[PDB]
């Protein structure tokens, strides 16, 4: 940016940090308004043989539910809907502020 | 022993040991009134035996939490008092009888 | 059918709900007409109250007179807690909608509706 | 491999299903059906009187502990007798899984309010009741939470209008806003897209 | 008396002589296909409607076989989907691109089976096929380059309004539908070709270009020029 | 539980407007299948949808107008019993148009052969 | 993982204890925060000289509507209606018949742009580039009626900003 | 090409022009009627036409990627040009 070295001193100081590291208004930094064109890949799909939708069709491999017990139609243990949900770890990079 | 549970408006309580097995034991008391054949009974007896026997066997709290998988302690002492709450209801409920009643004939046919 | 009742058992007790909601609807129009500064007379209040309830007495259904009087218990609350503006309360008797033709020749004049 | 088709998760479908049985085991009298669909989703139907005990037993059982209800709202199916269709969609925390409750009701059958066993059930059982027009029996306070004051008609019903039938604009003559009849400078322009050729031969229908 | 044979395993009771594709409507499957219609003879040219059979080491055109006794029709089946997808790679590589400037738009079975039956991309690396387009009166509009060659026109107009103008010359790949000279089809039968034509070969001239079918409300109404009623 | 006999009526409920309900017959109907395509899909289940009503052109830009909310309604039932029931209960009049489904045919590819008979192709 | 944002307890140590009580009695920390604005009070405005500088855009960016045309002048657009299949507001009305020479174009294309959401999916079901989503921005009326725009208005809008329109596609029509 | 009506209103590229006797014709009082001048119509026809020799021809508009669908024109009837109907562009085969 532009400040005199008194300014830039006493905004620091009054910070407490170094502002002209990090600086909130771009100067030159950033992309140029103009790029060179660019060229994007297709995808796996675009190949000219062993390339049949049959065989890549997501919504054709949708089922009905699955009926698990309908009314209409040894000791069992007893279950859960999932196993249980581990403990998380406290953070190693900062387990406290 | 320690300061805090982390949860708020829970308690760490002093003597887990004891109250674990207190509500263990209510719990298999209210569990006798159910009849025999009844599903709900048979499970939650054979999860309730299945904590019983832990807590009796652990002397260590940290120990004990990490056999039960239930979080913390005082979170395993109120998951055993919802669960004599639900106990008493279900006794009170009676969910074991045969289907109230059937649906009509396409009240879940879907698409429709 | 054995159908659940909602509140009442009998068309009855549907009558007696809908006797205690008129009163609770009748003692609170002056309470309106003050509170709301509306500039209808007590009067007027009570006759749109009257027949707001009698355009629903051809109803033979607990079930509906049951929920018709929730209804109307909901729209007095509305009133006294002065939830609603004075724009509801004039909204219900159409001010400016102009008087819609009955008569057959008059329809036929007017337009293609039935 | 197969890049563009989403993978399966054969153990959560197992242990979804597991569960299920258990649940329509410990609760005969009420479950009337359990699904589990194939991206792993949990559904149990359930008799309408047992949404108390049902969600109960669903909240407090030590095997599931659904504490949070994440969802709670309704399907209007005009074909049925009974045409709305209450859904509760439950979260466990303790064992990171979620469930889905489904009941059925009509206009005139209220439902019991689930604000004993879950607070959130509060609003959104106000909700249901403005937007549907189901009646939910022991609700602390159940009136309108969207709609308007005073408005007519519950507006999610299939049968509905989208643009309802009365519309506000201001009357100078009278210095307030006046409700009138609906009137569009434009009417909405209905589009039929189905396309008369069958799609998925998956959940082709029987001839009947 | 009744035979029993099997779509995708479920038993049907048809009659002899009823075809493959019959059958499957039976139960309820409706077969692709362009050159078929249930009104017209069975011509069989387009080999869209080709479908397994359980134990036939080749598919079989199922608007024209007639059902056997024990036979298990497999409509969904790997050599049914790869025969759809083959046949409908092969139409829409000599069809023009012009379906934003085409009448039969969102009402195109071409379109329609190519989004349910075939593939979502193109192999056709070549140059396509231009037709010279033919005049046959103020009523039809004829654009020959989306013909498909299905003669379905061909033969509703012999077979239905008893006129023989309509046919086929050249053959091969250039192989046209037409009069072969300036002669209008003028019959009191002539829409019916606009509706039967799958492809936007044969467009309404007085409806062109005006709406789009999903656009359109439709009204179940009768025809008052005459007292047949339609 | 209590036991009441009477035909279900809820139109007192539905806040429609008494001309909307009183003046409206419904159609409940098969759609016919269109025309200009071959596939049935869309036959398949039945349609309720209300009369036409009155559209006029806007004085500025010339667009269609309508004053009646029930235009663009159309409604999906699976059975002419349900649409009958739906409609009886709503309180609206209602014509019923009974299923159209085409007729079993005898179609034959040796018939474009025929020795004797007029069923003989002149062309393929 | 997770981390406690608030779990720490301060030393009772007298030194700290001392400066705690200083901070209690001296305002150290609302010092503190006048160190802060005075140092932004300091640094430089991040403001821009309206209407004479403008933020910055991009080639993708969607204003105002326009209806081009080819080199030779003909428009671009053959009434096919996809644009008013897809737009989600229901904001475009076309009407098409015939042309003089037999072309298929339009004589009604009409745009309410107080029902436009400006979600730039007409120029994306657009098969030919006739619709396009301009740069403009600054269109702002002072009647409703002068927000409906029509045939000629679309047409004038291309024919005014075709240069821009032409370099934004230029820049952006490898990306799509 | 602009046309005028014998009401003095500018005739549109679609020859909409309000009757004399039209109400409507009162909302351009002190103000203006949005006409383009351009007419597509005329430019088209002003466009030449090309002659290639060759029974089919390819038209995308120009551009490629940037024009319409590529289609493809039969220069067979030697009594017309062939037209491509997106972008309207006449093409023909060299005669005599
Ligand atoms: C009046 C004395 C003469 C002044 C100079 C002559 C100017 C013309 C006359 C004044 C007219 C107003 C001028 C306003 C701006 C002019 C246009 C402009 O922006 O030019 C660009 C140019 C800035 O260049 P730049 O390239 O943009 O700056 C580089 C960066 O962008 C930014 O880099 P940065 O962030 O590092 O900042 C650079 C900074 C770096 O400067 C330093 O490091 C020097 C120390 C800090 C500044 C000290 C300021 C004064 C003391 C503190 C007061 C609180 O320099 C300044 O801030 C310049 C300060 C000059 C002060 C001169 C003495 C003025 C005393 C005013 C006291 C008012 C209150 C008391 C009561 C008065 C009663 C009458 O302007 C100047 O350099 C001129 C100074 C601007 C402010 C002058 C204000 C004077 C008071 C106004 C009224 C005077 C008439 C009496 C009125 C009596 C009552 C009716
Ligand atoms: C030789 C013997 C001499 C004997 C005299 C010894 C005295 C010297 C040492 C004691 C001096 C103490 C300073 C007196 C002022 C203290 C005020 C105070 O009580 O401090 C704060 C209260 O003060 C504030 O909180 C200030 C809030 C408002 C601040 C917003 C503006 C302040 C920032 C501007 C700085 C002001 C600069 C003053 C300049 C004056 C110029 C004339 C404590 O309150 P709490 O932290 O909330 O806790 C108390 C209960 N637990
Ligand atoms: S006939 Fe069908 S596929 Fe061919 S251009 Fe027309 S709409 Fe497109
Ligand atoms: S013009 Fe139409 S109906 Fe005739 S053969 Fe071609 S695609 Fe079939
Ligand atoms: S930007 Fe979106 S809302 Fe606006 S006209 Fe285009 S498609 Fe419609
Ligand atoms: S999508 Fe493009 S070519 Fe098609 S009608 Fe709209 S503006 Fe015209
Ligand atoms: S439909 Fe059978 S081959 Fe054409
Ligand atoms: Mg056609
Ligand atoms: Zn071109």
């Amino acid at each position: 940016a532009s400040a005199t070295r008194v300014i830039q001193l006493l905004r620091n100081w009054a910070s407490g940090r170094d502002l002209q590291a990090k600086l909130q208004l771009r100067y030159q930094e950033i992309s140029k308004r103009t790029q060179p064109p660019p060229k994007l890949p297709v995808g796996p799909s675009h190949k000219l043989s062993n390339n049949y939708y049959c065989t890549r069709d997501g919504r054709r491999e949708a089922m009905p539910p699955s009926i698990v017990m309908s009314s209409q139609k040894t000791e069992k243990k007893a279950v859960t809907p999932a196993p249980p949900i581990k403990r998380w770890e406290l953070s190693k990079d900062q387990p406290y502020l | 022993l320690k300061k805090t549970t982390g949860l708020v408006g829970l308690a760490v309580c002093e003597t887990p040991h004891e109250r674990l097995k207190i509500l263990y034991t209510k719990i298999l008391d209210v569990l006798g009134q159910i009849p025999k054949n009844a599903a709900y009974r048979k499970y939650t007896e054979q999860i309730t035996n299945e904590k019983l026997g832990m807590v009796k066997a652990e002397p260590d709290v940290k120990k004990l939490e990490e056999q039960l998988q239930g979080g913390q302690i005082e979170e395993v002492i109120l998951q055993a008092e919802n669960e004599l709450s639900l106990a008493r209801k279900m006794l009170r409920w009676k969910p074991w009888e045969p289907l109230v009643e059937e649906p009509p004939a396409n009240q879940w046919k879907w698409p429709i | 059918t054995s159908v659940k009742p909602i509140f009442s058992r009998d068309m009855n007790e549907a009558k007696r709900r809908v006797r205690e909601l008129y009163r609770a609807w009748y003692r609170e129009v002056p309470n309106t007409v003050h509170l709301f500064q509306l500039d209808i007379s007590v009067k007027q209040g009570r006759d749109k109250v009257r027949e707001m309830f009698m355009k629903n007495a051809h109803v033979t259904d607990p079930r509906v007179v049951d929920l018709l009087v929730i209804k109307g218990k909901m729209e007095l609350e509305e009133t006294i807690n002065v939830w609603k503006q004075r724009t509801h309360i004039m909204r219900f008797f159409h001010e400016t909608e102009a008087p819609r033709p009955t008569d057959f020749l008059s329809k036929f004049y007017v337009g293609h509706d039935p | 491999t197969r890049p563009t088709i989403r993978p399966r998760n054969d153990v959560v479908h197992k242990q979804l299903s597991a569960f299920g049985q258990y649940v329509a085991e410990i609760l005969p009298k009420y479950v009337q059906q359990v699904q589990v669909s194939c991206f792993n989703e949990l559904e149990i139907f359930i008799h309408p009187d047992g949404v108390i005990p049902v969600l109960t037993f669903l909240r407090d059982h030590t095997n599931a502990q659904f504490k949070s209800l994440a969802d709670l709202t309704a399907v209007d199916v005009p074909t049925r007798q009974n045409r709305f269709e209450i859904v509760y969609n439950l979260l466990s925390l303790r064992f990171n899984s979620r469930i889905r409750v489904k009941t059925y009701t009509d206009e005139l059958t209220p439902i019991e309010s689930s604000v004993t066993v879950y607070k959130a059930a509060n609003w959104y059982e106000r909700e249901i009741w403005d937007m549907f027009g189901v009646f939910f029996a022991n609700h602390p306070d159940l009136r309108r939470i969207l709609t308007d004051y005073g408005f007519e008609g519950h507006p999610f019903r299939k049968d509905f209008p989208l643009s309802g039938y009365v519309e506000l604009r201001y009357d100078d003559e009278v210095k307030r806003v006046v409700a009138e009849p609906v009137e569009l400078a434009q009417e909405f322009r209905k589009f039929d897209l189905n396309s008369p050729w069958e799609a998925f031969p998956a959940y082709r229908q029987p001839p009947e | 008396n009744l035979i029993e044979v099997f779509v995708d395993g479920q038993s049907v009771m048809v009659e002899p002589g009823t075809t493959v594709l019959q059958a499957c409507e039976k139960v309820g499957m409706q077969i692709p296909r362009f050159c078929y219609h249930e009104r017209l003879s069975v011509a069989g040219n387009c080999r869209m409607c080709l479908v397994e059979i359980e134990k036939a080491p080749k598919v079989v055109a199922a608007c024209a076989m007639p059902v056997m006794k024990g036979w298990n029709i497999l409509t969904n089946s790997e050599k049914s989907k790869k025969a759809r997808e083959g046949v409908m790679e092969f139409l829409l590589a000599n069809h023009p691109l012009d379906c934003p400037i085409c009448d039969q738009g969102g009402e195109c079975d071409l379109q329609d089976q190519s989004m349910m039956f075939g593939s979502d991309r193109s192999r056709f690396l070549e140059g396509k096929r231009a037709v010279e387009d033919k005049n046959i009166g103020p009523l039809v509009k004829t654009i020959m380059t989306r013909c498909i060659q299905c003669t379905r026109c061909i033969r509703f107009a012999s077979e239905i309004a008893g006129v023989d103008d309509l046919g086929t010359t050249g053959r091969g790949n250039d192989m046209q539908v037409g009069t072969y000279i300036e002669k209008m089809f003028m019959s009191e039968l002539s829409g019916n070709i606009i509706d039967i034509c799958p492809v936007g070969a044969l467009t309404s001239k007085p409806y062109a270009f005006t709406a789009r079918p999903w656009e359109t409300r439709k009204t179940e109404s009768i025809d008052v020029m005459d007292a047949v009623g339609s | 539980l209590i036991a009441v006999d009477e035909k279900l009526d809820i139109t007192t409920l539905t806040g429609v407007p008494e001309e909307h309900i009183k003046t409206r017959k419904v159609r409940i109907f098969v759609p016919a299948r269109n025309n200009m395509q071959s596939g049935v899909n869309n036959t398949k289940k039945w349609k309720m949808e209300f009369d036409t009503r009155e559209r006029w052109e806007n004085p500025l830009m010339g667009w269609s107008s309508t004053a009646d909310p029930l235009s663009n309604l159309v409604l999906t039932f699976s059975t002419k019993e349900d649409a009958v029931a739906f409609a009886e209960k709503n309180g609206w009049s209602f014509d019923v148009e009974e299923r159209k489904v085409p007729k079993p045919k005898s179609k034959s590819y040796g018939a474009n052969f025929s020795w004797n008979k007029r069923t003989r192709v002149s062309t393929k | 993982t997770y981390k406690f944002v608030n779990m720490r307890e301060p030393s009772m140590d007298m030194k700290s204890v001392t400066d705690r009580a200083a901070q209690t009695l001296l305002w150290t920390e609302l010092v503190r925060g006048l160190g802060m604005t005075l140092s932004y009070l300091f640094r430089e405005p991040a403001t821009i000289n309206y209407p004479f500088e403008k933020g910055p855009l991009s080639p993708r960016f969607r204003g105002e509507h326009a209806l081009r045309r080819y080199p030779s002048g003909e428009e671009r657009c053959i009434a096919c209606k996809l644009c008013e299949a897809v737009c989600p507001a229901q904001a475009i009305t076309i009407e098409a018949e015939p042309r003089a020479d037999g072309s298929r174009r339009t004589t009604r294309y009409d745009i309410d742009m107080t029902k436009c959401i400006y979600c730039g999916f007409c120029q994306e079901a657009c098969p030919v580039d006739a619709i396009v989503e301009g740069p403009n921005f600054e269109f702002s009326t002072e009647t409703h009626e002068e927000l409906l725009y029509n045939k000629e208005k679309l047409l004038n809008n291309g024919d005014k900003w075709e240069a821009e329109i032409a370099a934004n596609i230029q820049a952006d029509y490898l990306y799509r | 090409g602009v046309r005028t009506s014998p009401t003095g209103e500018k005739v549109t590229h679609t020859g909409q022009a309000y009757d004399d006797g039209d109400y409507r014709r009162v909302r351009f009082s002190d103000r203006q009627k949005e006409v383009n001048e351009n007419f597509a119509i005329d430019l088209i026809a002003e466009q030449p036409v090309s002659e290639v020799g060759s029974r089919v021809i390819s038209c995308d508009g120009g551009g490629g990627a940037l024009g319409h669908p590529r289609v493809y024109i039969n220069l067979d009837k030697e009594t017309k040009t062939g037209t491509c109907g997106y972008c309207g562009l006449q093409f023909r085969q060299p005669h005599h």
